[PDB]
């Protein structure tokens, strides 16, 4: 056709997408909507001669042999000549692929060095005379550029100097240079060729193990934070059901500050809409195709349909985890079905589904209620789904969420006490000791296996998740948290005292936080058990000397400590005796001290006997 | 914690918090702790407001836990109540190791449920019945009533009044001691039966008694295909679909099981052990989309619908008020959503509007917005 | 094409009216090269080896033996000899890996050698080389082993799993041997592709990859070594070419768990049985998902396998337990 047929052919397809990315049609073709019963009460075959036969048949036949000089000066002229057919897509990445496989093959050597020795054939015997016969194969020739293999025949492509023009190369400068030509054309259209998007990660993860050294390791990991952010990450969003190959471009982005990865993991949710159009209508695609799971979403198809959901988050989760949270906050009984599909999430839907978190406990919406007397109903319903991520899958790193706990308690947050008192009832088993019975309070303070059956009837499961419980802490004590949350809570619980919001609120309040802090210490107790609990906590020479947490809060972290080591030896009977320091609550000058400091240092295990 | 305000047993209040009770109802703030004294009570309440919650919490105080011998009693209308009184007795001792609690009904070989009493391991301290089944069991001597201190008789009028359910209850009467707490509860007490109930008392305590709607002004073929564009729309928790017949509910869910929305059926011209199971799978997330004509419009309390849908619109301002009092629980955002198809349609909203004060404004061909019904 | 029944005795145990369970269990099926044996084993049954000559399968009844591997223990996997067409390596479940030798003159099976390695825990795989000149016998908990057959079955070395994954204490489901029979493609529990270089006796790893995030279930090869197929207990079916060790095609059908993979002597038709009794059938050179067949299998659980010299067509899946054999299936509807 004309040059401005084209051109009115163009826009006679983008608006059709535009219409059908904002709103559009959405599946006529049910049987509830076509369908009605009540019991009582022109243009187109010359479209079709646009694909077929014209320019667009010759400007993808002149990629098919070697002609790439002339078809990059058109797709520079007219970019939005793609959108038309899908196939001149597939032949840019044919002749790109020829360019790098010299170079991917060098980086990945003894493998495929080796893999030329793995691709062999099996060859067919004979019974009767026990016989060793290869396999007999023709060569044909055939117009089609790609290569097949029939029953008995290859087909290859006839035109064998196809190649001459073009040139492989070098080892990173020149790939760093062919690429603002080739993939500048097909920009977000790699997820069409998703061979190819493969091929170009490996290389980047091959070469900062190869370049591992000392040296290079700052400009070489900060040359590929650029060209993942340009044409390989815009290019991973226009890709429908591929969880293989979305690890891969993950694999490459371990090697990256978690910093920088929030800012490509933002970029993406900002440039969606107000630029580039063929993934803005796949963010479309999949933000309809994750709330078509929630709807269906049950007890009993649940075997097959969280694989189903999996599989999808696998490969685009900047679009499928934003209404998925969102029906997280406000109905439960989801947030049961949804942490049942973790287990078959990959490596790159767990960084951002930490991201996604918290991109909604800090979005502005009022914490705290019109009133005061309630917080929130999502504040509640969040930290059931934190706090279950925690204990069912074991391979989500949740050390940023817990770094949002540290730095707003500085602040004074009702969000961060309510994340972290879910953490410590649901991982661990701590439950609290103020319903409890009279023989059952007796029964446990005396250190025995009756205090193992105390705790299996009030339902305090710690022998259980043991293991779980120590993960749990092993983010607390990796950052040094350990001795920051004890003096934070204790702080806020003090500060509570001087604000004036109502009067049956702060007797709930400060009850509330004072049995938070009992219940963080006994935590630390089950966990830090042995020579590592006197690193973490601070010694209270210096807990009631510098900060000044009252007596009975200091004893109380240190008396199962003192214990074991009186009962040691008798030369470790007389180190933890002598083991203090000045007091500021009490005066040891009319009280004696003999009888004074061994009230604290006895328990109620050694007083009462049955 | 409201309930323990009740002054209980720090044994019993401990489940109550893993029960998710917090507020005590009317008919519960008047005779459950003057029955923990240990006088006789007579209630009269409404039906599913907590009348079943006052006998158990009473009685798992009195009890002292003895081998071998039951201590409660309580006899009930009907085999199924009484496997709902047994599903709450437990719930509540789930850390009591040594209470147990067993139910007895018709239809069982009574001579196996001897079995069932006379082995010590399923022998409980509470045993609930029907009086036509506890009736049969003390006449062979395998059960004895001589060590039991109290007595439960739910639904008081109803099983007084028929003169075969009142054998029955006057044996068992008898072959108990007169020395023990009895206690009375029932839906509706009539003048006429409270002469005759208070035989068994000795000086009782008496006692007797938002939501966004919307409609769509459409013609009559337009909405079998306005439920896929209204189900394809709404971000729903759990769906209730409202039809005044029988022969277009089960048209429905064929043509909705094939559209890959799965589906149940309940309602009357069916099986009622047919309706109990599959009632139990709709409360127990099996599915979320249920179908039902006019049997589902009183009473029934499911807190996960919030999207209720009107296929046939009612001709009256009290039927409506029901169908839709089920979503939105408790201070809960909901929809009602009506598809208006007749001439004796519009008359029925403009008498709804003057009478509840309600404006039932138009549908916007735009849609709704999504942050009105589940922020706001 | 004609449906034609497959003559063992669990017909006639299930014609009779036998109530509870007429036959009881399938345990490993192996193909020799030679396309006409058989290794049909079983739970507490008898693992029976066959040998029809010319007829579809209503020519002769050949062997079925209870007491072949004794009378206490049971066998994982039966693995056939590529060089002596007498020879199948019966590895029992604690201690024996005992070889048999079959005659067709007499009714009987007679044992050649129970060669074992001590402090052998439990040997549930064993395969040879596909031309036949090693044995890699390994252990799903602690090492694994290599042996050689042209001689005898002297060891040469061994590995342990640990050096080659540091997760945890992984299981190794199931393992396959190259095409060349040069290297080792080895299958983890959480989801781990190692590739072993295995030349004549030196064992050692060369990369390992991240397939998926689950139990890699089966591993097998195409007859024209350009390919790879993986399963899952995901949907994931991913197909691996060999030459630059990346993904071609995806099987995209996540209806359940994978279970069983086979492919075509040709290399055209991809098996796959999920776990909702419902069997697949694909394309490798055409596009991803492009069916040839579904169908429906009954209540109890079946095995799928493929012969090595013409496409004839071994399904089980009968009412306890009973093999179908498709003759003649080269349309299929």
């Amino acid at each position: 056709p004309e040059m401005e047929f084209l051109q009115e052919y163009i826009q006679n397809l983008e608006t059709e997408l535009e219409e059908e990315s904002t709103k559009g049609v959405e599946n006529p073709l049910a049987m509830a909507a076509a369908l009605s019963t009540e019991n009582e009460t022109g243009k187109q075959k010359t479209q079709q001669d646009i694909l077929l036969f014209g320019k667009i048949k010759l400007l993808e036949r002149l990629l098919i042999h070697g002609c790439v000089i002339p078809v990059i000066h058109v797709l520079k002229q007219y970019p939005k000549v793609l959108y038309v057919s899908e196939s001149l897509s597939r032949y840019l990445g044919r002749v790109f692929e020829y360019l790098l496989n010299p170079l991917y093959t060098s980086m990945t050597s003894s493998g495929e060095s080796k893999d030329m020795a793995t691709a062999l054939m099996i060859t067919r015997i004979d019974n009767g005379i026990l016989a060793h016969k290869p396999r007999l194969i023709h060569k044909y020739k055939t117009h089609e550029p790609f290569e097949s293999l029939e029953l008995n025949s290859s087909y290859v492509f006839y035109y064998s100097e196809w190649n001459s023009n073009l040139t492989p190369f070098a080892s990173v400068n020149d790939l760093f240079e062919n690429s603002h030509i080739y993939l500048s054309i097909i920009g977000p259209y790699l997820g069409r060729i998703p061979t190819l998007l493969s091929k170009i990660s490996r290389i980047g993860v091959a070469d900062i193990q190869k370049n591992h050294g000392s040296e290079s390791l700052h400009v070489t990991i900060d040359k590929w934070i650029d060209y993942v952010r340009k044409f390989i990450f815009p290019a991973t969003s226009l890709l429908q059901n591929n969880p293989i190959a979305t690890s891969e471009v993950y694999e490459l982005m371990k090697f990256f500050p978690f910093e920088k990865r929030y800012f490509i993991y933002n970029e993406m949710m900002t440039k969606l809409s107000q630029d580039i159009l063929p993934l803005k209508v796949s963010f479309n695609k999949a933000e309809r195709e994750a709330k078509s799971i929630l709807k269906a979403l049950s007890i009993d198809t649940i075997a097959k349909e969280s694989r189903r959901f999996a599989k999808l988050i696998s490969t685009n989760p900047l679009a499928s985890l934003v209404p998925a949270v969102k029906q997280i906050e406000n109905y439960d009984k989801v947030s049961e079905l949804v942490v049942y599909t973790t287990k078959y999430f990959n490596d790159f839907a767990y960084d951002v589904l930490q991201f996604v978190l918290l991109l909604r406990l800090t979005y502005n919406r009022p914490a705290v209620q019109f009133d005061g007397v309630n917080q929130a109903m999502w504040v509640q319903r969040l930290s059931i789904f934190i706090a279950g991520l925690a204990k069912n899958c074991p391979n989500m790193d949740i050390s940023n969420i817990i770094t949002y706990i540290l730095k707003t308690l500085h602040n004074g947050n009702i969000i961060a006490v309510s994340i972290l008192k879910e953490l410590i009832i649901t991982v661990g088993g701590i439950r609290d000791l103020n319903e409890v019975n009279m023989k059952q309070l007796l029964m446990l303070n005396s250190g025995s296996p009756l205090k193992q059956y105390a705790r299996h009837l009030i339902y305090d499961f710690r022998d259980d998740n043991s293991v779980i419980s120590s993960r749990l802490t092993s983010f607390f004590t990796d950052q040094s948290a350990i001795s920051e949350i004890i003096l934070l809570l204790y702080t806020l619980n003090l500060k509570a005292n001087t604000q004036n919001s109502h009067y049956k609120i702060l007797s709930t309040r400060c009850d509330e936080m004072n049995t938070l802090l009992w219940s963080f210490i006994e935590l630390i107790k089950h966990c830090l058990k042995g020579k590592a609990f006197e690193e973490n906590v601070l010694p209270f020479v210096e807990l009631n000397n510098r900060f000044h947490l009252s007596t009975p809060w200091t004893f109380h972290i240190w008396r199962d400590y003192l214990d074991n080591q009186l009962n040691s030896n008798e030369n470790f009977s007389i180190d933890e005796l002598i083991e203090g320091a000045e007091f500021s609550d009490v005066d040891l000058t009319k009280i004696s001290k003999d009888l004074f400091t061994t009230f604290w240092r006895l328990s109620l295990y050694d007083i009462h006997f049955d | 914690t409201g309930f323990k305000d009740f002054l209980l047993k720090p044994e019993l209040s401990r489940a109550i918090i893993d029960c998710g009770f917090e507020h005590p109802s009317e008919v519960q703030q008047h005779t459950i702790p003057q029955s923990i004294h240990g006088t006789d009570v007579l209630c009269q309440a409404k039906s599913g407001l907590g009348k079943t919650a006052v006998f158990v919490l009473s009685t798992l105080q009195q009890l002292d836990p003895v081998p071998g011998e039951v201590a409660v009693v309580v006899i009930c209308n009907a085999r199924e109540l009484a496997y709902q009184i047994r599903n709450e007795y437990l719930r509540f001792s789930k850390y009591m190791p040594d209470v147990k609690t067993a139910v007895f009904y018709g239809g069982t070989p009574i001579s196996k449920d001897a079995e069932l009493l006379k082995n010590k391991d399923t022998a409980p301290h509470i045993v609930v019945a029907t009086p036509g089944r506890l009736k049969a069991l003390v006449r062979e001597k395998y059960i004895d009533l001589s060590h039991v201190k109290n007595f439960v008789i739910d639904e008081c009028d109803k099983v007084l009044e028929e003169l075969d359910m009142r054998r029955d209850v006057q044996e068992i009467f008898r072959a108990t001691p007169r020395d023990k707490q009895v206690m009375m509860f029932s839906a509706t007490l009539s003048q006429e039966i409270r002469p005759i109930c208070r035989r068994f008392l000795q000086n009782p305590l008496e006692i007797f008694v938002g939501l966004q709607q919307y409609y769509i002004k459409l013609e009559e073929r337009e909405k079998n295909r306005k439920l896929a564009q209204l189900l394809d729309d709404l971000e729903f928790n759990q769906v209730i679909i409202f039809v005044k017949s029988t022969t277009r509910a089960n048209e429905l869910t064929k043509l909705l099981n094939a559209s890959n929305f799965p589906a149940i059926t309940v309602h009357g011209h069916m099986k009622q052990e047919e309706r109990i199971a599959r009632y139990k799978a709709f409360k127990d997330f099996e599915k979320r989309i249920c179908v039902s004509t006019d049997v589902f419009g009183r009473g029934i309390d499911i807190e996960r619908i919030n999207l209720a849908i009107n296929y046939d619109l009612t001709n009256e301002a009290d039927q409506y008020l029901h169908r839709v009092g089920r979503a939105g629980r408790f201070g809960t955002k909901g929809l009602a959503i009506s598809f208006v198809s007749s001439k004796e349609d519009e008359e029925v909203l403009a008498k709804i509007q003057e009478r509840f004060d309600v404006k039932i404004a138009e549908f916007p061909e735009e849609g709704i917005d999504p942050s009105t019904y589940l922020n706001n | 094409e004609d449906k034609r029944f497959i003559h063992v005795s669990s017909r006639s145990h299930s014609r009779f009216t036998s109530t509870p369970i007429t036959p009881n269990e399938i345990l490993s099926l192996k193909f020799h090269v030679s396309g006409s044996s058989m290794a049909y084993s079983r739970m507490d049954g008898s693992l029976t080896v066959w040998f029809i000559k010319d007829a579809s399968f209503d020519k002769s009844v050949e062997v079925y033996i209870p007491d072949c591997c004794g009378s206490d223990k049971l066998a994982t996997d039966l693995s056939w000899n590529p060089t002596s067409l007498n020879q199948i390596a019966v590895v029992s479940n604690s201690s024996e890996i005992s070889l048999l030798l079959i005659n067709e003159k007499s009714l009987t099976a007679s044992k050649l050698r129970t060669l074992s390695l001590g402090s052998k825990t439990k040997v549930n795989t064993c395969l040879y080389d596909p031309l036949g000149n090693w044995l890699l016998a390994a252990t799903k908990s602690e090492k694994i082993y290599l042996f050689d057959v042209k001689k005898d079955h002297s060891s040469v070395c061994s590995l342990n799993i640990s050096d080659i994954s540091q997760e945890d204490n992984d299981v190794v489901y199931s393992l396959a041997w190259s095409n060349g029979g040069s290297h080792i493609f080895i299958g983890f529990k959480s989801g781990y592709l190692a590739i072993l270089k295995a030349k004549h006796g030196i064992l050692e790893v060369c990369t390992k990859i991240k397939a998926h995030t689950g139990p890699i279930t089966e591993i097998k090869m195409d007859p024209w070594g350009r390919n790879f197929i993986t399963g899952s207990i995901d949907g994931n079916c991913y197909v691996w070419n060999m030459k630059s060790l990346c993904c071609e095609l995806i099987i995209n059908d996540l209806n359940s768990a994978v279970t069983t993979l086979d492919v075509c002597h040709l290399g055209k038709i991809l098996g796959i049985c999920t776990e909702d009794e419902m069997v697949y059938f694909y394309d490798l050179n055409s596009g991803n998902l492009l069916h040839s067949k579904s169908l429906a299998n009954y209540k109890t659980d079946p095995v799928l396998k493929f012969y090595p010299d013409k496409s004839w067509y071994i399904m089980s899946g009968k009412n306890d337990t009973l093999s179908n054999h498709f003759v003649k299936n080269e349309k299929n509807l």
